[PDB]
RNA sequence: GUCCUUUUGUGCGGCCUCG
């Protein structure tokens, strides 16, 4: 038989650690969970008990003066992307930037050659998918006044028909919860719609 | 090990044509199998004329060994090496030993003959219903596609060309 | 199975092995189990024992 | 253990007297032994007895 | 065997959904809780007959929680299996102790034991099958089996069929 | 091709996110990677994506 | 989670054997039995249905949910996929798949023609509806594989089962 | 589809089988100055999770096969007290380890594993044949096989007044005593590894 | 007594029980009552007699065992507290780089859900470990930045757009429990990139 | 590197408090 087999770094940072060095290298993010916060350093634990750490130019943007004791508390959990692994004392440095926490999604070197991959279909369903995320929702408007009716403009034109000139009806705008069209009867068939915009909205149903 | 194999197997012990049909696929099954491997082998011992004739004779005897006399692949490992390699020497008298198979190629062997005695069955099982099919004269396409079967998708195809052309028969016999 | 068997026929023959052939003069196995399971069991010698 | 404090006992168990107590604070520590688990699987110093 | 059947569900619905469309909003959700469940006392509900026209009634404000219960009464379509009955069936997947198979959204399961001995299984063959000599049944070939024995879960049912007997097997 | 149980379960997370949009893939290159393969298979019989 | 209409049925100390399931004895119990009751509690008959009756049924109830679901403006993909909800989706496309490929009869009047001959000749006034809704979507051929398959059938010997199975095949579609 | 799916079964089969190879093909560690093959003399030590409450457990089997003394460390393992301990134990007359073994559940047995072999070096503990001399050699150990060992109820009943680390010393002294047996001792579980 | 005469079929007859011996119909669901395959229930499929063979509920195997050993119980209801290690939706480290939940339990044998989806059945022996992570360990968070702990509900925006109640936490993956999703009694695996908090 | 915590008896008898 061969010789008895002596872990290597890998082996003993997976044993311990049961994190491949495949699963936990350059560029990735995870999870931390933070311990100390310093003027110039900041301590933080990741989910498998590797011990990370952070500088002062990695955990404020660049537009940002505050202090970093102000930003962070202790116990707090935030993202971070790893900028280096030391498998052999289990230690790792971090960085709480935009550019690297966020930007960094693809992180699978898929062959997306354009002979070997359906890029067009991936496209159009990825299109499809954002216009899918784009839904919203949304509900009519409940206004209690003696002289609001729940119509539309020909509806208000049509109401107003039978009253004589001078009689005042409110109807829901088209702009949004936070516009009010009020319709008057100027003359015989003929009538005038005026947006009013609505400040300091207690509700979208309140006045 | 052997006893837990043939255990599904209705028949195990061939007819010499039947042996010789079966030794013939399990070459030409490991020649399909092994290409990349007689391709260097051709390539990097160009000198030695004729190799692939001896590996087809290593391979029949390997067959041989675990057919007839029931050998194991640990034994024909240790103990029938030499039947595994070949060597020469060289224009400057070197002795040079090379390795026409290994333990994984004779595991391959054991599965290969494993799985022909299905297509010995299901070409048994086709010439039997050809027999009572009783044609006047032989139909050239079915001896044609029948002597150059090799697998039994072939032998399912020609089932159903039988099936088919001669559906009267088959009901006779009997949609 | 057959390695029960066998452990089971030591047993009962003395849980001592001599030599190699007996498991053939002994009947503990057959020919062809025997051809291949030969030189894969080995019996420790030891010269201060046997002198002979 | 209690929810209340016990810094106020003294080495013998018993508080001294000129010491300020409040509700539920123990002024008198007694433990009873009991027959332990299965901690000696290793438990340097903090087996419960 | 598919019947139809006068069904009743409760439905309780939070304060927050009080509005002019309490009656669609509960029809979607009684449409959502009863379409495709399988209750094993009913068997399968597969449709609701008349969906959008089903009488909801006023519905009672439990005491203590604010909450309306309303109680909708229904007809739906049902299907269920029964002990002893033969059905046809579609062979879903080929396995060394049986074949199963699909009576629409119900799975049956039938074991070699009641499994005639002719209908040896083939493992080699390319889909694997149970063949014999002039019939061979495999993936996608209808079958039709007999309903032996019925098997009841939480949410769940499970049939167990039978080919041994005649005018069973391959069809 | 995807199914549309495909169309949405296949996320980056899950393992057939590498063959989602796969095409031109020659027959002779399966047997070097057989994971791939065997993968695609599994996906398929999962009812998400279908092998032409 | 649904409840019958049927109530009741509190603890007694009796037991009868017509409790088990069973098709062959025609012991459908409580819930199937041949007498049921509405929302009105007048009498009601147990509805059995064939195939045929079912996918006119299902088919007729999803394009009219369709039709009203869209406002009031026959692919049965896109019909499934008009329901709610991933497992009901999946369990009528299984539904909608298993009476496709076994569909005895695809059109309306054949249907309604085979129903009339099930209900209106005088030996079926006599059978129970769950041996015309088997016999109606196995599709036998035979009177000897009739009794066979539906064991019901043997003690009913007054039925001209064998014209009736030829009328069948007649109005089946080949 | 089917015969491409035949093939590839094939292919991962002999690669499956190629890698149980390589787990499986090792010898037992041989002891510096003797014959490849001999069974070396074993000390295997342990806390288990590294937690504070947690003792240092060791397991001493010799070339025979035979387990001996096993120990419980009373004190904190980052202290000079279980530092004079090991050194007493290693230094005994009746115990002479060929190799010392740690394994654990998490990046604590570092600090064991450091502590052990920072120990071994300062104090020069040799070899004691009881010359050339030689270091006792620290490794960390794969416990592959020491996880199911412990739960078994084979352990269980060939050693029934020993706690589940105990067990899991053992295993992992017998893992470096004889790997291909360990791998047998699992009979179905050794399905379950990650191959 | 059962026969085809009416009037003896309306009569009870007291009989002692060492002249009975069980009838069992084939398809009927039966619980053992004691034996190698205690508490195991199925339904008959094969009655040779004194031998008796069944279909299992939780091997789902045909199982031989004598008629003596069988009672008749419609409905298995086994309870499988005070057995194996493992607690129902324990997270259970399978091997050295696989780990899964706990989806049923058997008395000699579970069901566990890997983070990837793939379904296995183990014995309890071959589990490597069970996981007893810290509570600050068990803590992720969402797309927007939010904390999520456990017991809190989130529902998807990616995919089919599920929702559930947080049951652990491994990684980047979590285990959520779900009402409507029947098909592994709640338990389905999502990323915690793919969910918003409620 | 260190920080870390949870709950209570029973049954009788007597003396009292406000009506």
């Amino acid at each position: 038989r061969r010789d008895f087999h002596i872990l290597n770094e890998a082996e003993i940072f997976q044993l311990l650690t049961r994190e491949t060095v495949d699963s936990f290298r350059k560029g990735m993010v995870i999870p931390v969970y933070v311990r100390k916060v310093e003027s110039s350093y900041m301590s933080v634990s990741t989910q498998s008990l590797i011990a990370g750490n952070i500088q002062r130019q990695d955990i404020l943007e660049p537009n940002d003066r505050r202090d970093p004791r102000e930003v962070y508390s202790v116990g707090q959990t935030v993202r971070a992307c790893i900028l280096d692994v030391d498998y052999y004392n289990f230690k790792c440095q971090l960085s709480l930037l935009r550019q690297f926490t966020e930007n960094q999604v693809a992180g699978l070197n898929v062959n997306r050659n354009p002979k070997f991959w359906d890029i067009e279909s991936e496209n159009r369903d990825r299109q499809e998918e954002i216009d899918k995320q784009r839904e919203e929702s949304r509900e009519s408007r409940v206004i209690k006044h003696p002289f609001f009716h729940n119509m539309k403009s020909k509806e208000a034109e049509d109401y107003l028909a039978a009253r004589p000139v001078g009689d005042v009806v409110i109807r829901p705008s088209s702009k949004g919860s936070n516009h009010i069209t009020i319709s008057w009867k100027v003359a015989p068939q003929l009538y005038q719609h005026i947006d009013v915009l609505e400040e300091n909205k207690d509700d979208a149903n309140a006045i | 090990r052997f006893q837990a194999y043939r255990k599904s197997i209705k028949n195990y012990k061939l007819s010499d044509v039947d042996y010789s049909n079966e030794r013939d696929w399990i070459v030409e099954q490991l020649k399909l199998e092994k290409r990349d491997f007689l391709q260097h082998l051709t390539q990097a011992h160009s000198s030695v004329a004729h190799l692939e004739e001896k590996f087809e004779a290593s391979v029949k005897k390997i067959v041989d060994f675990i057919a007839i006399e029931s050998f194991e692949v640990p034994f024909i490992w240790n103990h029938r090496r030499d039947y595994a390699l070949h060597t020469y020497n060289d224009d400057s008298n070197n002795t040079i030993i090379v390795k026409l198979l290994n333990e994984d190629d004779l595991w391959r062997i054991v599965q290969l003959d494993l799985d022909y005695h299905s297509i010995h069955d299901k070409k048994a099982a086709l010439s039997s219903i050809y027999k009572q099919l009783d044609l006047d004269v032989v139909d050239p396409t079915y001896e044609e596609f029948f002597g150059s079967a090799r697998t039994l998708s072939e032998l399912q195809d020609i089932d159903d060309y039988l099936t088919f052309n001669y559906s009267s028969q088959v009901k006779n016999l009997t949609s | 199975r057959k390695a029960a068997g066998l452990i089971q026929s030591i047993q009962r023959i003395g849980s001592n092995l001599v030599n190699r052939a007996h498991l053939i003069t002994e009947q503990l196995t057959s020919k062809t189990v025997f051809l291949n399971m030969a030189s894969f069991v080995y019996i420790v010698f030891d010269p201060d024992v046997e002198r002979n | 253990l209690k929810h209340g404090t016990y810094e106020k006992l003294d080495e013998d168990g018993l508080i001294a007297p000129g010491v300020r107590v409040s509700g539920d604070d123990i002024i008198i520590g007694k433990t009873t032994p009991i027959p332990p688990d299965t901690e000696e699987l290793g438990q340097r110093t903090k087996y419960h007895t | 065997m598919f019947f139809l059947k006068d069904l009743s569900l409760i439905l309780t619905l939070h304060p927050s959904y009080f509005g002019p469309q309490m009656n669609q909003y509960l029809r979607e959700k009684l449409l959502t809780d009863v379409e495709g469940t399988c209750t094993g006392q009913f068997g399968y509900i597969v449709t609701v007959l008349d969906g959008m026209n089903i009488d909801v009634g006023k519905g009672r404000i439990i005491p203590g929680s604010g909450s309306a219960e309303f109680e909708v009464k229904y007809r739906a379509v049902v299907w269920k299996p029964f002990k002893g009955e033969v059905v046809d069936a579609i062979v879903s997947n080929v396995s060394p102790i049986g074949f199963f198979a699909d009576v629409g959204p119900l799975n049956v399961f039938v074991s070699t034991r009641l499994i005639p001995d002719n209908l040896v299984y083939n493992p080699s063959n390319s889909p694997p099958a149970y063949m014999s000599n002039d019939e061979l049944i495999t993936k996608g070939s209808k079958v039709r089996l007999k309903v032996v024995g019925t098997r009841t879960d939480v949410n769940e049912i499970y049939a167990i069929g039978s080919i041994k007997e005649d005018f069973l097997g391959a069809i | 091709e995807l199914t549309e149980r495909g169309k949405l379960q296949i996320e980056p997370e899950s393992p057939y996110f590498d063959f989602k949009y796969a095409k031109n893939r020659p027959i002779s290159a399966l047997t070097a990677t057989p994971d791939l393969y065997l993968r695609m298979i599994q996906a398929e019989n999962d009812g998400l994506v279908n092998i032409k | 989670v649904s409840t019958s209409t049927v109530g009741a049925r509190r603890r007694r100390a009796k037991q009868q054997v017509d409790d088990e399931e069973n098709a062959t004895l025609l012991r459908l119990g409580p819930e199937f039995a041949l007498k049921q009751y509405d929302h009105d509690g007048n009498e009601h008959d147990l509805i059995a249905l064939s195939l045929s009756e079912s996918r006119l049924l299902i088919r007729e109830a999803l394009k009219a949910r369709s039709r009203a679901r869209n406002g009031g403006v026959i692919d049965d993909d896109e019909l499934a996929k008009v329901t709610s909800g991933a497992v009901a989706n999946g369990v009528v496309k299984k539904t909608l798949d298993y009476l496709n490929t076994f569909a005895r009869f695809k059109d309306e009047e054949t249907c309604t023609a085979v129903d009339q001959l099930l209900h209106n000749s005088s030996d079926c006034s006599v059978l129970h509806p769950f041996e015309i809704a088997q016999l109606s979507s196995l599709g036998c051929e035979d009177v000897d594989e009739a009794i066979t398959l539906i064991p019901s059938l043997a003690a009913k010997k007054e039925v001209n089962l064998q014209r009736i199975l030829d009328e069948l095949n007649r109005l089946e579609d080949p | 589809k089917e015969s491409i799916r035949r093939d590839c079964e094939r292919v991962l089969y002999f690669q499956v089988k190629n890698s149980f190879t390589k787990k499986i093909d090792q010898a037992p560690y041989q002891p510096p100055t003797y014959a490849k093959g001999t069974i070396p003399r074993v000390l295997t030590l342990s806390f288990g999770e590294g937690n504070r409450g947690d003792a240092v457990l060791g397991v001493f089997m010799d070339d025979s096969g035979d387990v001996k003394s096993q120990i419980k460390f009373d004190e904190d393992f980052q202290s000079r007290d279980f530092s004079d301990s090991l050194t007493r134990y290693i230094k005994s007359n009746n115990i002479n380890p060929d190799i010392i073994g740690i394994s654990g559940f998490n990046i604590h047995t570092k600090k064991l594993f450091d502590k052990v072999n920072e120990l071994v070096n300062e104090e020069r503990l040799t070899i004691e044949y009881d010359s050339d001399k030689h270091l006792i050699r620290v490794i960390y150990v794969n416990d592959e096989t020491a996880r199911l060992y412990q739960h078994s109820s084979k352990s269980s009943a060939e050693y029934p007044n020993r706690p589940q680390l105990a067990k899991y010393c053992i295993g992992l002294a017998k893992y470096i005593q004889s790997p291909l047996l360990e791998y047998l001792a699992l009979d179905e579980s050794m399905y379950s590894l990650h191959i | 007594l059962h026969s085809d005469d009416d009037t003896i079929n309306s009569e009870t007859v007291e009989i002692p029980t060492s002249d009975l011996r069980k009838i069992f119909n084939v398809g009927d669901h039966v619980r053992v009552i004691h034996g190698k395959h205690t508490d195991d229930t199925g339904l008959i499929v094969e009655v040779n007699g004194d031998k008796v063979e069944f279909i299992s509920n939780q091997t789902k195997r045909t199982v031989i065992v004598f008629s003596n050993y069988l009672i008749k119980s419609t409905d298995s209801t086994v309870s499988i507290n005070e057995s194996g290690r493992f607690e129902l939706h324990d997270l259970v480290q399978v091997n050295s780089d696989l780990v899964g939940i706990v989806i049923r339990a058997q008395k000699d044998s579970f069901d566990v859900l890997c983070s990837d989806g793939k379904l296995l059945s183990l014995p309890p022996v071959s589990i490597y470990s069970k996981l007893n992570l810290n509570p600050n360990q068990q803590i992720a968070i969402d797309s927007n930045g939010v904390e999520v702990k456990v017991g809190d509900t989130v529902r998807e925006f990616t995919g089919e757009r599920r929702q559930g109640t947080i049951l652990h936490v491994y990684r980047n993956f979590l285990f959520l429990r779900s009402r409507e999703i029947v098909e592994n009694q709640g338990v389905f695996v999502t990323s915690s990139n793919r969910v918003k908090t409620i």
